[PDB]
């Protein structure tokens, strides 16, 4: 259904990944990445 | 020295004789005993810290502009008497 | 800046030659009879150290690379505030850290170093 | 190797960053503590830092062993005599 | 001439300044430090302290 | 061994009478030394406990 994708160690050179899902919206120290 | 004895220590005659005798006795017991195998002692003394030297060799690796050989490779080159240093 | 010149007959590069009785330079092809007249006494050039300003390299369709950062600086030409920015793409050891900005709309290149 | 975490990929250090990033948190800086907890990226960088020392021990054991043997074999027959020489 | 005179200089290894360790040679606490994980991970980090006033060096582990 | 790189050997065994006890009559199945915590920085051992 195009919901997940298999990525090798070469295509990874041309992608961007948000580690937590909540990092995609606009204790420890977690920084808001500028991307 | 005389001034040091009379002014800093204030030793008497008995204490002075005791100090001189003790100094001579403790010196005479420090000479090396004939029969000692000093070669293996020296080799072990030099080469025991060489085993632990590896850990902290790369501290000069913390300075990139100071890429000068020291540590295990430098000791290796000294021992081999290499004719082409790095 | 010397430029290679090809013979019009067989596409081979033209070698220089001299004309003593007229004292003039010519370009001849060693395979055919074509001879052409040299326009300048500059035939070869050998520079040693390159005083080249650092270049952003390929720019075409650079706005579709999603691993390239962004900035809100204002365009000096089209007055747009969205653009892509990156460091010099030439990989010399001694290159400075001078940025390069490519505008999103007008595709205009500029730098963060505004030296007069 | 005496420097910050170099660019393993092209113009970055990890797929979660952006090209040409020089911020400290992106080049291997851990601002947390063992009591607080490490985030994944600084955990990875700490892992590489530890791997370096592990390798160091595991091999330079053998190199130092060889040097020690050569040294002891070279000097094994030296003795203080009764002439004090 | 000024630029050349500036460019003929060597790399200055300026070290971190601190005032906690006491030097054993001149006892001036202006002793620089450098600490790293170099000893076997069975033991904690190793520090090396160098006095910037006299040139003394020592290690703590 | 525990799950944090802290392993050792049994050095002596005691019976329930010589074991230090709490006010509730609980007794430690084993006793380890605290000189193993600082240089290893195994805070996860303490948190797991």
């Amino acid at each position: 259904e195009g919901l997940v994708e298999y990525i090798d160690a070469e295509e990874e050179e041309s992608i961007l990944i948000a580690m937590q899902p909540e990092d995609l919206e606009p204790k420890r120290i977690r920084v808001s990445h500028h991307a | 020295a005389t001034r040091r004895v009379l002014q800093e220590y204030r030793l008497t005659k008995q204490a002075f004789d005791w100090v001189l005798s003790n100094i001579e006795a403790q010196f005479l017991r420090s000479v090396v005993h004939p029969g000692e195998m000093v070669g293996v002692l020296a080799a072990q003394s030099i080469g025991e810290p060489a085993t632990q030297m590896t850990l902290n060799t790369f501290h000069f690796a913390g300075v990139a502009s100071k890429k000068v050989t020291s540590g295990v490779p430098r000791l290796k080159e000294i021992l081999n008497v290499a004719k082409n240093m790095k | 800046m010397t430029t290679f010149r090809f013979c019009r007959d067989c596409n081979n590069m033209l070698y220089p030659r001299e004309d003593k009785e007229n004292n003039r330079l010519l370009f001849e092809c060693r395979t055919c009879s074509y001879v052409e007249e040299a326009g300048s006494p500059l035939v070869y050039r050998h520079e040693l150290i390159t005083n080249i300003g650092e270049t952003a390299g390929v720019v075409q369709d650079i706005g579709s690379d999603p691993t390239l950062p962004r900035s809100d600086r204002e365009c000096p030409k089209c007055h747009s505030r969205e653009n892509v920015f990156f460091q010099s793409q030439q990989r010399r050891k001694d290159t400075s850290m001078v940025l390069f900005f490519v505008c999103l709309s007008c595709s205009h290149i500029f730098t963060s170093d505004q030296k007069n | 190797e005496g420097k910050r975490i170099a660019f393993g990929f092209v113009d970055r250090t990890l797929p979660h960053f952006s090209k040409d990033d020089y911020s400290p948190e992106s080049k291997g800086f851990v601002e947390n503590s063992y009591l607080r907890g490490l985030t994944p990226q600084e955990f990875f960088f700490h892992a590489m830092g530890g791997r370096e020392g592990l390798i160091d021990t595991a091999v330079k054991t053998a190199e130092t062993g060889y040097i020690q043997r050569r040294l002891v074999k070279a000097l094994e027959d030296i003795m203080v005599h009764y002439d004090n020489t | 001439a000024k630029q050349n005179l500036y460019n003929a200089q060597g790399a200055t290894i300026e070290r971190s300044v601190t005032d906690r360790f006491t030097c054993g040679k001149c006892k001036e606490k202006k002793v620089s430090y450098y600490q790293l994980q170099t000893r076997s991970a069975d033991e904690p980090l190793t520090t090396f302290c160098t006095c910037e006033a006299c040139g003394n060096r020592w290690k703590f582990s | 061994a525990s799950r944090h790189g802290q392993k050792g050997t049994i050095g002596i065994t005691y019976r329930r009478e010589d074991m230090p006890f709490t006010a509730e009559g609980i007794v430690p199945d084993l006793i380890i030394n605290p000189h193993a915590i600082p240089s290893r920085m195994t805070v996860a051992h303490l948190i797991e406990c």
